[PDB]
């Protein structure tokens, strides 16, 4: 019942911009941290964000970091994913994940995934 | 029609007849006793399931005491398409709530006290089974704590700032224990502080050796290296921490 | 049950080298500056070289500049003395010492010494 839906991606330009959406539906996670990963061409999946539901507690892997912010929209049980200063090597599945159950956020530990949806950044 | 009479909670239909059972009342859910028509209050059992009440009948979501300890009365549907606010089973794993942080047992149960969870040493407050934040007194013991994990350094008490420091450093002292460090330095990463004789860190203007430093108020650590601007007024620190003569 | 335990000591000869180590055991000194100190015959001990637990700050002896380099290892919890173009001024018992308490780290107020190791330096 419970599933999270991503949407906002596909193409997009090196140095444009681009918000993911994740929609969850069959529970509320008001309460739950929520997090984006993501898979690269050719390579494992990866780290991306991860925030609490109050925004108050955020992590962003190295390679994103001051470039991309998580935000959220609790009413709307959604989490966002803004991607500012596209770079060709952004081109992955962006998957996102709620309701960690690890020791931290970046370990690949989540009660709930969702369905990943392909970014393309050219040139 | 929601009256509190003789310290308990009812809810009238305007009907001789009090509500009974599941109430959502102005966007709040309330269970009054089948029996009684109470508003139900702390842990209660509800068709063989676990719910908990505030004390003024609102139903609770998170993790709160029962008799057999800490559970966490989840949103619907979170494990076995359970009913919202009903206590679910959730083992050996963290739960994040907002900011807080909580770790589960075998049994189901939020830990409270110290744990040692994947080698790491934690503390939770007994009275909520959240990870404890801040400067802490255990046992005698005084300890600085982030996402219930004790720090390590120097860090600002009710009496000052004081080194929590590693595991036998002084007296076996435990680690992120604060310890006995008297009238000495410290030289600790890269900082510099001074110890009085009660083993705080000092703060400010000091005169120490006929030299003069500045410990910053809110870290303890001595300005050095440089130029600093402190009541403003510039002034240039040797890599010691001592004050070079004059103003600049 | 601290111990500070030096290793790498011989006899060897002028132009050449030694590395001393000093293994530290009983608590961890990953945030404690470490330092080298040798007392040489009939004289007195002497700093000979201090750094930071992350190395990006050392001081040495005139003496020894540029001759000696100290390093450590923290997830080793150990301190090493690399002797280069060694002189029979050289010859000395070298000791290891953490986590200095006086003002700086050329005064000999350290809170944990090693027993020392013998270094011989022949013509």
């Amino acid at each position: 019942q419970v599933q999270l839906v991503e949407s906002g991606g596909g193409l997009a330009q090196a140095g444009g911009s681009l918000r993911l959406s994740c929609a969850a539906s069959g529970r509320t996670f008001s309460m739950d941290p929520m997090a984006w990963f993501r898979q690269p061409p050719g390579k494992e999946r990866e780290f991306v964000a991860a925030g609490s539901s109050t925004g108050r507690t955020t992590y962003y892997a190295d390679s994103v970091k001051g470039r991309f912010t998580i935000s959220r929209d609790n009413a709307k049980n959604t989490v966002y994913l803004q991607m500012n200063s596209l770079k060709p090597e952004d081109t992955a599945v962006y998957y996102c994940a709620a309701a960690p159950y690890g020791a931290n956020w970046y370990r690949d530990e989540y009660a709930y995934w969702g369905q990943g949806t392909q970014v393309t950044v050219s040139s | 029609g929601m009256r509190t009479i003789d310290g308990k909670k009812y809810y009238f239909n305007t009907t001789a007849e009090a509500a009974t059972g599941w109430q959502t009342i102005d966007g709040k859910k309330y269970y009054f006793n089948t029996n009684t028509s109470i508003a139900s209050t702390g842990y209660t059992i509800i068709n063989d399931k676990h719910f908990y009440f505030n004390t003024d009948g609102i139903m609770q979501i998170g993790v709160f005491k029962g008799p057999d300890g800490f559970e966490y009365f989840a949103p619907a549907n979170t494990d076995a398409n359970n009913i919202e606010g009903q206590a679910i089973r959730y083992q050996n794993r963290f739960l994040y709530l907002h900011d807080n942080i909580y770790y589960f047992g075998n049994n189901s149960k939020a830990a409270t006290g110290w744990v040692t969870i994947d080698g790491r040493r934690y503390y939770f407050e007994p009275n909520t089974a959240i990870g404890a934040n801040g400067y802490k007194i255990i046992d005698n013991k005084n300890f600085y704590f982030r996402n219930g994990l004790p720090q390590i350094g120097v860090f600002k008490g009710p009496n000052g700032f004081e080194y929590f420091a590693p595991a036998n450093t002084d007296a076996n002292n435990i680690d992120g224990q604060a310890i006995r460090y008297q009238n000495r330095f410290l030289h600790l990463l890269g900082n510099i502080y001074y110890f009085g004789n009660n083993s705080k860190a000092v703060t400010g203007w000091q005169t120490i050796n006929g030299n003069m430093y500045y410990f910053m108020p809110d870290t303890a650590m001595a300005a050095a290296g440089g130029l600093f601007e402190i009541d403003g007024v510039i002034y240039f620190f040797g890599v010691d921490g001592v004050k070079a003569p004059g103003i600049y």
